[PDB]
Formats: C-alpha cells, structure tokens, sequence
C-alpha cells in the first residue's frame, strides 16, 4: 500500500 | 495530517563496510541504523557522508531489515544483482546522484507488483571504479528481474544505448556472465 513518488519523497526532505 | 509522519511500506536497514577490523569479510559489516519513515530516511542521509567522500574500499549498502546485506542470507543466495559500474571520473559528476536515486527507488516502493523480490542495494567506492547495485532474491524469475531492471534504468536517466546486466550471485562468488541485460 505505502508507494511514494521520487516528487514526494524530495518535498519531504 | 501534518503531524503524522509519513511511513515506508518496509523498515529499513543501512550497513557501512570498511576493511579495518578482520581479515575475514563480514567482521568488517557494521550496522548504522534502520528507519521506517520518510522523515527518519531524510534523517539518517543527512548525517553520514556522501558516497564520494568514502576511503576507497567502503561500501554502504540498504537492505530490508532481516536481510543481511551478504550472499548467505537465505532471501539472498538463489538471487542477484542489477550492476551499474562506474568509471573514474563518474565518482565526481554522477556517484552520489545514482545512489541517491537507488536509495528513494528502494524506499518508495518503486518496483510496482515486483517491489518484494527487491532485497536491497550496495554502493562499492573503488579505485578502480564504483559499483552502485540492486540485489533481488530470486535470480530464475525472468518477469521479476527484467521489469526491475527496466524501472531502474528508466529511474537512473540512462539511454537505451547504454547496456546494464544481471548476476547471478551464485556466479559472482565462484572464481561472471550476465543472465540478464537491459
Ligand atoms: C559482497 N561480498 C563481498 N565478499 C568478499 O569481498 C570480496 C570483494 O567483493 P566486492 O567488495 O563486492 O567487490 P570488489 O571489492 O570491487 O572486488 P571484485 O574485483 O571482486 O569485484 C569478494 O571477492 C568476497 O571475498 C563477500 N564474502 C561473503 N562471504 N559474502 C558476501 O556477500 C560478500
């Protein structure tokens, strides 16, 4: 269920 | 939600390598930490050293916890790895990059319906020429390895031109062919 997009993962840096 | 922090599908482990303390290989595994956030990920990347900035001969490598980052571990031993090697000058402009795109491939789930045959991955820093890899667990499954292979070629920026292949750990331990290219 938990997928993260590169984008997501970047923003949450 | 804000307050929540964003969990990972799998806790994670991240191994350092240096050949400083045996002369038998594992001896020198040492485990930093495991995370199983997007903010603990962030964490624990902005702590340790860039790639680049590693002794020629350290490795870190980014497993699922309860796999150990070696050939023995039973989810390891039938399987393999997808190889990206590096020249020299690729240390400077492109080693940290791919690494870093490696670790957010792993982490987010990137793989689609074959993202749990995905084990973990390894970056070698060498004199000779870094290696960066992603290790799976069961080398016979063609679908599997080839559509990994594929997601992590398209995630790296490579150009169909340029040719990546698959080993077999098996083969990579005895004294190596591809079983698969893409
Ligand atoms: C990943 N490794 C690496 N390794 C030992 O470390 C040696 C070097 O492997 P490496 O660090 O993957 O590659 P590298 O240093 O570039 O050398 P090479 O030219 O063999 O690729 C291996 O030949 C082996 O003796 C291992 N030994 C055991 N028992 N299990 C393992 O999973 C591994």
């Amino acid at each position: 269920k938990k997928r993260y997009s590169r984008l997501q993962l970047l923003l949450f840096w | 939600e804000h307050y929540i922090k964003h969990p990972l599908q799998n806790r994670w482990a991240l191994w350092f390598f240096k050949n400083d303390k045996s002369k038998t290989w594992q001896a020198n595994l040492r485990l930093i930490s495991k995370f199983d956030t997007v903010e603990d990920f962030w964490a624990l990347y902005n702590h340790i050293q860039l790639s680049s900035n590693l002794m020629p001969g350290c490795d870190y490598s980014l497993f699922k916890d309860g796999i150990e980052p070696m050939w023995e571990d039973e989810k390891n031993k039938r399987g393999g790895r997808w190889l990206i090697t590096l020249n020299k000058q690729q240390r400077r402009s492109d080693l940290d990059r791919f690494w870093l795109e490696t670790l957010l491939c792993l982490i987010g789930e990137s793989f689609d319906d074959y993202s749990d045959d995905v084990c973990g991955a390894v970056v070698n820093v060498r004199a000779k020429g870094d290696k960066i890899a992603i290790w799976t667990t069961e080398c016979e499954n063609r679908e599997a390895v080839t559509h990994i292979g594929r997601v992590y070629k398209e995630r790296l920026g490579l150009p169909p031109k340029i040719v990546i292949g698959y080993q077999s750990h098996a083969d990579t331990a005895t004294k190596t062919k591809n079983r698969f290219v893409v």
